[PDB]
């Protein structure tokens, strides 16, 4: 959905520098503050919230 | 094993290097009952293709056949596949139609060629206008086969691009043209490149129509690969000048090279099967009255002396040396560009427009543009290291580099440019319709008038 | 003084009857003052000595079109493959008589190889028809060859564009084996029961058995095959009411012939309406100037439109084949050919037999199952999907919640980690 | 020179799966080759930071 | 309005221009200023053409 928008490259060259496999990998790292953001669907981070 | 050496009239090749081309050769000779056998025919005709194939074979059983053609017809080599579905002996198909973009084997056929396929060659002709920025394009067919395929992997890097590429449908011609309708295709072009699909004739037929309508200006380029250009002993009439092929017939590395090195192919497959297996001579015994151990997948990475001469799945080269040339105001292939085993090397890579094409020419259209790197306004950076593609919201720019402080040359270091000014031009050239012909100062800030010097 | 027409050909009647047609052509165009010869070779065995003798029969002939008219060959190579390739030297194109492969279908290695029948891959088209008629939609495809089947393939894919639809599963394997049986029980597996087979004649022997051996010639099944599969054991392994196709002239060899030759006649005729008339040059000695009028008769040919024929109409499609055939429709019944159809150029017509299937009644097998069984996978999704290891073996620690409602759970099969 | 699919998807065109009960995320692309279902669940994207 | 640009015709069709000024209508109003005889060859062009 990022690759499709026309303005949208440069989060799209800053975010495949660090894929990551699970989300459960992404919630970890920012808890142990190995990232800064993170962009998911917004009831599931309520949940985990 | 015996090798039988046959040639035309190619690149003025004689008979006597090819006697000399044996005698240093094969020093470490483990197959003992090898022997070379030169020779010369004018007759290009199948019925002498035939006869000569059948008194070599009959000639004490030669397993090794070595041809290059000096015509146009490669359907010859579709004969030497005939000769290869009833021989079954390793043939090598060396110069002209003998090594022509063919368009199937078989796997019953035992025939292979020098060169590449014809989605190696477009990989090349994509990487060329990937690096000259050329997202302008047109595909100009006829009904010469080997289109479908050619089309259909145009299609799939399109479908698959990660640059954006600027495509209208494809035109086709169908018949000779009654430039009535197919002048109205030709009119249906696709700015800024041609390129074309045909055969030789078909392309002295497009290029006569394109001289006689006009064409050949100095926006619309030309490039085609060498199933349109043709051979290089002879050039037809009828050029327009700046017209890039991409072939691999190269008159440094000539044809006594190709041979030799073909003959140091056959001669290790064949030491390296006479280790495996003993009886190695093997053939058919004569044409008259109609094997398993056989070289089909078994010599598939071969390599002598270093060379990147390993076999395909379809029967050519993995990594042949193309070369790509273009035609002066003087009517000479001059050598432009060469293709390393991974990427593709620009000599030239200043690159020339050879303006002595036409009558009438302006340099109109192209500004030249200058700018300074300010941080909310032009931002420059590095192309992209894994695939050398500006992404299409920004723009191309080069940038004379000088080396170091001791030496004047400097390069055109080409890089990225995205920034509010960058969005300025691009909407500019949106509205007022002018092509932008980006770069930068190189001799350092905005501007001042050093005692009358600016 | 004479034009020459080159025919690969064997009987004698027919090489009399040739004569006669070429007298017939010779018959009308009363203004045309140059006289017609035949020329004809007959059996070897021996293919380069077929070349040879076609190349010191029809270089030296200055022929226009060749008719290449050997079905019965003992060969099982099965190659007209000489004539053409003398004959693309020039760009000169033989009418071919014979075959239906996508091989000499082909236009990327035969140039300009025209023939006077469709390939295979049309009767995918009739059986395309065949869903127009039992209104059918899930399909499953068994394709033995290579060569033809990608052909095959692609023109049931495009038939399926034509309905904006897919086909349920498609197989190729290699021609000769006899494990392919794990594919037909995937086949089973399957919710359909349309069984499109493309194979040779131990192939179809192999499947038949195959059939025979898992019991996949019950109720509900649809076999429906082409011309290969009725021939040798593959006839005689075929279950009793299974569908087969049949070419209206198409083993009849010597009216198809003689509408051919009438094609090639009045093609000849309308080809020397306009001027430019170049002979083949006589190559045989030291002459490799190209017949530059190949795309003219190209032009010529591709574009002629005939109404006369005793096969039909006649006229040569995009790729040169024979447009709009009438088809035959055959049942097996106990062993025994019996007719249950015909086909016009885009339609099918039963006849008043009944069409009689191997599972129960005649009436036909709607084979679209209500799917009792259906296959569930997921993503491991944190608040959606929890998936937890077993206690001791296979069983799951029944909680509650907090209102004591337990969780329903559910029994899943699930990989350890990653690949690494 | 083809793209393919994987995951989910690339079980599901494969024939090794029927229906697919998960967080689907829709897109235009996937409605393309096969078809959606109207969603039960409706939930947008937003960013978790500390 | 969405006016677009004069299409200018100068005599009967040559057929290798006035067909490509066709071909640049896009729009739905097509405002034809000839004779009658020009408007049986313009609509007898444009039936041709589609
Ligand atoms: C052509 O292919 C050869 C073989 O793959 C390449 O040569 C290798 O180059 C790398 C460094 O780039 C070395 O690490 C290898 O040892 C080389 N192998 C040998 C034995 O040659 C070569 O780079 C390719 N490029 C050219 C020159 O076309
Ligand atoms: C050909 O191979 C298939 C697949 O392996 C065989 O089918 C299975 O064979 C095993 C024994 O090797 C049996 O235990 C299974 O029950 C068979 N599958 C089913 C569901 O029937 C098949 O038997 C082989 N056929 C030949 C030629 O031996
Ligand atoms: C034969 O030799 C002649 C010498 O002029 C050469 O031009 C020609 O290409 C050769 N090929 C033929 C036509 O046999
Ligand atoms: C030849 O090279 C290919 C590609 O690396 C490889 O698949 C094949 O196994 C090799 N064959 C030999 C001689 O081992
Ligand atoms: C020239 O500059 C390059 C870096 O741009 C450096 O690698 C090289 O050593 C320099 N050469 C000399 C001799 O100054
Ligand atoms: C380069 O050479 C010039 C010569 O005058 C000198 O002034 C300068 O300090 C040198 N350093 C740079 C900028 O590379
Ligand atoms: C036709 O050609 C054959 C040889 O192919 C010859 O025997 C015969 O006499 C010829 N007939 C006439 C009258 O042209
Ligand atoms: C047919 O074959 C299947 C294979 O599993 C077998 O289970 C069945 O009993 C056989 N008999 C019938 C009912 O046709
Ligand atoms: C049908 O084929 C036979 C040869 O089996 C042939 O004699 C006959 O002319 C053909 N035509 C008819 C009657 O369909
Ligand atoms: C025949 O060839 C001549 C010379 O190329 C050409 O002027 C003429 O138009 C051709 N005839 C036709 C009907 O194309
Ligand atoms: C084939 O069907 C057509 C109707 O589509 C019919 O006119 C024709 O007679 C049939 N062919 C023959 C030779 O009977
Ligand atoms: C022939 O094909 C036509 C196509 O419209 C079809 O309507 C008709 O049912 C077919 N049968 C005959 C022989 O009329």
């Amino acid at each position: 959905y990022f690759r499709r928008q026309v303005e949208l490259s440069t989060m799209y060259r800053h975010m495949e520098k660090h894929n990551y496999e699970s989300a459960a990998e992404a919630i970890q790292a920012v808890r142990d503050n190995k990232l800064h953001a993170f962009i998911w669907d917004s009831a599931v981070l309520e949940f985990e919230a | 094993l015996n090798i039988a050496v046959l040639l035309g009239h190619s690149h003025d090749v004689t008979e006597r290097e090819l006697r000399n081309l044996w005698g240093p050769e094969q020093a470490t000779g483990l197959p003992l009952d090898v022997n070379v056998v030169a020779l010369l025919m004018n007759r290009t005709d199948p019925k002498s293709l035939i006869t000569h194939v059948c008194d070599l074979m009959s000639g004490a059983r030669i397993h090794g056949l070595v041809f290059g053609d000096d015509t146009d017809q490669e359907a010859v080599a579709q004969m030497l596949d005939f000769i290869s579905s009833q021989t079954f002996i390793p043939i090598l198909g060396i110069h002209g139609g003998a090594s022509m973009i063919m368009a199937d084997k078989d796997p019953t056929s035992t025939f292979f060629q020098f060169g590449a396929s014809i989605q190696q060659q477009a990989t090349v002709m994509l990487k060329i206008m990937q690096d000259y920025d050329w997202h302008v394009f047109s595909l100009v067919t006829t009904i010469f086969p080997g289109y479908r395929d050619f089309i259909s992997f145009i299609k799939t890097t399109v479908d698959n691009s990660f640059v954006g590429w600027d495509m209208q449908n494809v035109i086709t011609l169908d018949t000779s043209f009654e430039d009535a309708k197919t002048q109205v295709q030709l009119k249906k072009i696709h700015s800024s490149v041609i390129l074309l699909y045909c055969s030789k004739d078909e392309a002295v037929l497009i290029l006569s129509e394109a001289r006689s309508l006009g064409l050949t200006g100095y926006d619309f380029f030309w490039i085609v690969p060498s199933l349109v250009s043709g051979n290089t002993e002879l050039i037809p009439k009828e050029f327009p000048s700046g017209l890039i092929s991409v072939s691999y017939d190269d008159w440094d590395y000539s044809l006594e090279a190709r041979v030799r090195d073909g003959l140091g192919i056959l001669t290790t497959a064949a030491s390296s099967m006479l280790e495996k297996f003993s009886y190695i001579p093997e053939a058919k015994a004569s044409c008259y009255g109609q094997p398993l151990h056989t070289l089909h997948q078994f010599m598939v990475n071969v390599t002598w002396d270093g060379k990147d001469l390993s076999f395909t799945e379809e029967g050519y080269q993995v990594h042949p040396r193309l070369v790509v040339i273009v035609l002066n105001k003087d009517r000479e292939w001059e050598k432009v560009g060469k293709w390393e085993n991974q990427t593709l090397s620009l000599r030239h890579a200043v690159w020339p427009r050879y303006k002595s094409f036409s009558d009438c020419e302006p340099d109109d259209n192209h500004l030249s543009i200058v700018t300074l790197e300010e941080a909310p306004f032009v931002i420059v950076e590095d192309i992209d290291p894994l695939t050398e593609t500006c992404v299409r919201n920004t723009v191309p720019c080069r940038k004379f580099v000088k080396i170091n402080n001791s030496t004047n040359e400097g390069m055109n270091v080409k890089k990225c440019c995205k920034g509010f000014c960058i969005d300025i031009l691009k909407k500019l050239s949106r509205t007022v319709k002018f092509t932008y012909d980006l770069y930068l100062v190189t001799n350092g800030k905005h501007g001042k008038k050093v005692n009358n010097v600016w | 003084k004479i034009v020459n027409i080159g025919a690969v050909l064997s009987t004698r009647k027919h090489e009399q009857m040739f004569r006669e047609a070429v007298n017939q052509a010779n018959k009308r165009h009363g203004s045309w003052k140059i006289q017609l010869n035949a020329t004809s070779v007959t059996h070897k065995p021996n293919a380069i000595q077929m070349a040879l003798s076609v190349c010191e029969d029809l270089i030296s002939s200055q022929v226009y079109a060749i008719l290449v008219s050997h079905p019965p060959t003992p060969n099982d190579h099965f190659t007209p493959t000489p004539v053409s390739y003398t004959a693309g030297f020039y760009r000169i194109p033989v009418l071919g008589l014979t075959t239906r492969m996508s091989i000499y279908s082909d236009k990327s290695i035969h140039l300009s190889f025209l023939r006077t029948v469709p390939p295979y891959s049309h009767q995918s088209s009739v059986w395309f028809e065949m869903m127009r008629v039992y209104n059918w939609n899930h399909i499953i495809l068994l394709v033995s060859d290579d060569h033809e089947g990608r052909a095959a393939q692609k023109r049931l894919e495009t038939l399926l564009e034509e309905r904006e639809s897919k086909a349920e599963k498609v197989l190729q394997f290699d021609p000769g084996t006899k494990n392919v049986t794990a594919l037909l029980m995937e086949a089973r597996e399957l919710e359909a029961r349309v069984i499109i087979l493309s194979a040779s004649e131990d192939d179809a022997a192999t499947v038949y058995r195959a059939a025979a051996m898992l019991n996949m010639t019950g109720s509900g099944y649809v076999w429906l095959v082409g011309e290969r599969e009725i021939s040798g054991n593959a006839l005689r392994y075929a279950p009793d009411g299974i569908i087969g196709l049949q070419l209206i002239n198409g083993k009849n060899e010597s009216a198809h012939i003689s509408d051919a030759v009438g094609v090639v006649a009045q093609a000849v005729h309308e080809l020397l309406e306009k001027e430019n008339i170049t002979d083949p040059p006589r190559g045989c000695v030291g002459n490799t100037n190209i017949w530059k009028t190949g795309p003219l008769f190209k032009r010529v040919l591709m574009s002629s439109k005939y109404a006369d024929g005793v096969t039909g109409r006649v006229e040569f499609n995009e790729d040169g084949d024979r447009k709009f055939a009438n088809y035959s429709i055959m049942n097996l019944q106990n062993r025994k050919l019996v007719q249950v159809g015909i086909y016009n150029g885009t339609h099918v017509i039963p006849n008043d037999r009944k069409i009689i299937w191997p599972g129960g009644e005649t009436e036909k097998p709607r084979g679209y199952q209500m799917s009792t069984r259906l296959k569930i996978v997921t993503i491991h999704q944190e608040p959606f999907v929890y998936v937890k290891p077993t206690m001791s073996d296979g069983t799951c620690k029944e909680e509650f919640t907090v209102n004591g409602d337990p969780v329903k759970k559910v029994i899943c099969t699930g990989p350890n980690d990653t690949s690494p | 020179n083809k793209k393919e699919w994987n995951g989910m998807m690339g079980e599901l065109l494969s024939g090794q799966a029927d229906m697919i009960v998960a967080p689907l995320t829709i897109n235009n692309e996937r409605a393309q080759y096969i078809e959606f279902s109207k969603p039960f669940k409706y939930q947008g994207l937003t960013i978790l930071v500390k």
